[PDB]
RNA sequence: AGUACGGCCGCAAGGUUAAAACUCAAAUGAAUUGACGGGGGCCCGCACAAGCGGUGGAGCAUGUGGUUUAAUUCGAUGCA
RNA sequence: UUGAGCCUUGAUGUGUAGGAUAGGUGGGAGGCUUUGAAGUGUGGACGCCAGUCUGCAUGGAGCCGACCUUGAAAUACCACC
């Protein structure tokens, strides 16, 4: 914010898989604090993609999320009372984060059957570029070539 | 139908609380309405797709094949 | 055709848009673009991008020719009068020289009044 | 102006043509000023920049760096 | 009120010379301390930005306004 | 400078099967090329992209039919086409 650089917070390995990635999409699914929950929907759901895609259970969710975690964004970047959004990079860390929360917020629509499932369909449309979330990927990304213009 | 009645009828399609499914030749027409694609192809397999003719393209733009040559234009004489 | 092999190209830079135009030594157009009228109506055709863009789309439809030099000469002010000859480079035009022909009067005609 | 780029440059610096006004200038002659604002300009130019004069003379300041 | 009237000057626009009745207890200059500025500089804080979750829609609870009432006791009224 | 027509000279005709771009009947036999080749290097045009037509260069005598399992046969002329 004004003053500081804030900490981080260091957060803790996945029980079931040694990866802090994972853990960090547990949190974002996380809803009014019910972590038990949130482990169980993503592990139950990770595990039917595993019988889905081939890949063991990591190289799946990479794959998926490199599909759509962006790589440029438009900010409101107003200079002489401007109204035009400003097409900026994203620091990899953010790419993650965007990435996580489009997949659940995509996960929490497309209502076909329980959360083991809905998460469980767009990690695999993730998976082979197709899904809500890469389509969210792209229109962000269709929206900074637009405005390419401006830097 | 002409462009009028095909507008009319594209503009009253939007203004649809229910859902629709329209099978056309059209690609114009298709594209300026459809939010699913459902296209079919050889070896009986109907792919079915979320989103829009522009999303449709470019997904198929991003996992695509290389070449661009449909037609033979066989003949009618001889 | 005609295998011009010597071009101009001569950037009109506005402050509100960008205009590219590849003639042959003697001021024969062979092709033009310009950034409003290449996608960019708008607030974004006075911008460098989009005098930049309009250098690619007028490289293209004049490749019919087979220019290999460009005498480029720039005229006015504008955000894309330096990020079109880079446009020009970039489509495989050799520069030949670069001229800044940008009409100064010698104290003549009397200007607008300014805006308030 | 011209500028002539013998065999390698791949670096034509005409830009670095600000000797002559070109800009300076386009934006000057671009709109009617007034006969007497350019006059109340200039004295407004350099009655700033005589001071700034009087101001790099005193060079003996203090509040120790 | 540099106005009216009268002169003079002007093709005209008008210029110049130039009052009074009436009316007010001030008008005014410079500088001071503040406050304010769609003035400038620096800095801050959940102020924005980045997020999460709400309210405004529905039912009910509670308070208020109004309106009713024999009385709907009185008080609190931007933030506060 | 053109527009239109007409006569010539060229160039051109990818279905499937076929050796590989096969217009139609021909009508006949072998001619073609050596008046320098069946080619390699090169340039343009067409290109249903397989490709055959082309201006060249030293080298210049071998390319198809005929044989048939394809609805048809082999630019091997001039034809009126
Ligand atoms: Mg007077
Ligand atoms: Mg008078």
């Amino acid at each position: 914010p004004r003053r500081r650089v804030i900490g981080q917070r260091k957060i803790l390995p996945d029980p079931k898989f040694g990866s802090e990635l994972l853990a960090k999409f547990v949190n974002i699914l996380m809803v009014d604090g019910k972590k038990s929950t949130a482990e169980s929907i993503v592990y139950s759901a990770l595990e039917t993609l595993a019988q889905r895609s081939g890949k063991s259970e990591l190289e799946a969710f990479e794959v998926a999320l490199e599909n759509v975690r962006p790589t440029v964004e438009v900010k409101s970047r107003r200079v002489g009372g401007s109204t035009y959004q400003v097409p900026v990079e994203v620091r990899p860390v953010r790419r993650n984060a965007l990435a996580m929360r489009w997949i659940v917020e995509a996960a929490r629509k497309r209502g076909d059957k329980s959360m083991a499932l809905r998460l469980a369909n767009e990690l695999s449309d993730a998976a082979e570029n197709k899904g809500t979330a890469v389509k969210k990927r792209e229109d962000v990304h269709r929206m900074a070539e637009a405005n390419k213009a401006f830097a | 139908l002409d462009i009028e009645t095909l507008r009319a009828l594209e503009n009253a399609l939007l203004e649809f609380p229910g859902c629709a499914m329209v099978i056309s030749h059209d690609r114009w027409f298709l594209d300026r309405i459809a939010t699913h694609i459902l296209d079919y192809q050889d070896e009986g397999k109907v792919e079915f797709f979320e989103g829009n003719f522009t999303e449709y393209e470019e997904y198929k733009k991003r996992t695509l094949g290389a070449d661009a040559l449909e037609p033979k234009r066989i003949k009618y004489k001889r | 055709r005609k295998q011009v092999s010597d071009g101009v190209a001569h950037i009109h830079a506005s402050f509100n848009n960008t205009i590219v135009t590849i003639t042959d030594r003697q001021g024969n157009a062979l092709g033009w673009a310009t950034a409003g009228g290449s996608g960019f109506r708008g607030s974004r055709k006075s911008t460098p991008f989009a005098a930049q863009v309009a250098a690619e789309r007028c490289a293209d439809a004049v490749k019919e020719y087979g220019i290999k030099n460009l005498e480029v000469m720039v005229k006015g002010p504008g955000p894309g009068r330096e990020s079109t000859i880079r446009a020009l480079n970039a489509a495989g035009f050799r520069i030949t020289n670069i001229t800044d022909v940008t009409p100064i009067p010698h104290n003549g005609c009397r200007p607008p009044k300014k805006r308030r | 102006i011209k500028v002539r780029e013998n065999e390698p440059f791949d670096v034509a610096l005409r830009r670095f043509k600000r000797s002559c006004e070109k800009a300076g200038v386009l934006a000057e002659v671009r709109r009617r000023e007034f006969y007497e604002k350019p006059t109340t300009e200039r004295k407004r130019a350099k009655a700033s920049a005589v001071k700034r004069h009087a101001k790099k003379l005193a060079r003996e300041n203090a509040r120790r760096t």
